[PDB]
């Protein structure tokens, strides 16, 4: 049930989204090219 | 999509990166962000890289040098233009993270 | 120096990512880049997926491992060597091979 981890999982990975987006991402400050 | 190639459209960097490979888990694809690795042409190589780590990619596109060194985290909105699918290399495409971070 | 926890240096991403990991093998420290992954402060995020995210329990504080913003970074750039994570490290790990793998 792939579908269904995602689905349970959604909020979790969204907060997180929304908290890089208010924050700032590292990757793209740091990244080498 | 993991292992989809996607054509770099970021002009100053395409030169040396035409491309990049999704290597993220298809599981994660509700996360805005892949992890990717870009591919560099044979052409402009100064030196041989270790093909354990660098695999060398033969492709409609080209002949690249994988630099799974390279690895790194980028916004979804740029994978905007696929142009191939690498799963045939998936086996080795994953050894290449796995060598990065353990030696093996 | 896997594992080798470093202060970030970077002003304009210190303040969310305090420290970064790195996670590169030591069998190829011949290269010129690091692949790394940053930390941030637990109390300034509010519950990750865990088996994405694991938490670091360490003196410099309580953080989340932000493993979907794991970058390559010039070698340079890990100029302040504080800590070690070593005994975090199949948690780790096991994050990066989630992130691969689904598994």
């Amino acid at each position: 049930r792939a579908e269904r981890w995602k689905a349970e999982n959604q909020e979790g990975m969204a907060e997180v989204a929304r908290f890089i987006e208010m924050n700032g991402s590292f990757a793209d400050e740091n990244r080498d090219w | 999509s993991q292992f989809t190639l996607y054509k770099n459209k970021d002009k100053s960097s395409a030169k040396t990166y035409p491309y990049f490979v999704d290597v993220q888990s298809d599981l994660l694809d509700n996360l805005n962000t892949r992890l990717v690795i870009p591919l560099t042409p044979i052409e402009l190589l100064d030196k041989k890289a270790p093909s354990h780590l660098c695999p060398t990619i033969h492709i409609d596109e080209g002949d690249f040098i994988m630099l799974t060194q390279q690895m790194t985290s980028v916004p979804v909105k740029i994978l905007s233009e696929p142009v191939n699918e690498l799963s045939t290399f998936r086996n080795e495409i994953i050894a290449a993270i796995d060598f990065l971070i353990t030696g093996i």
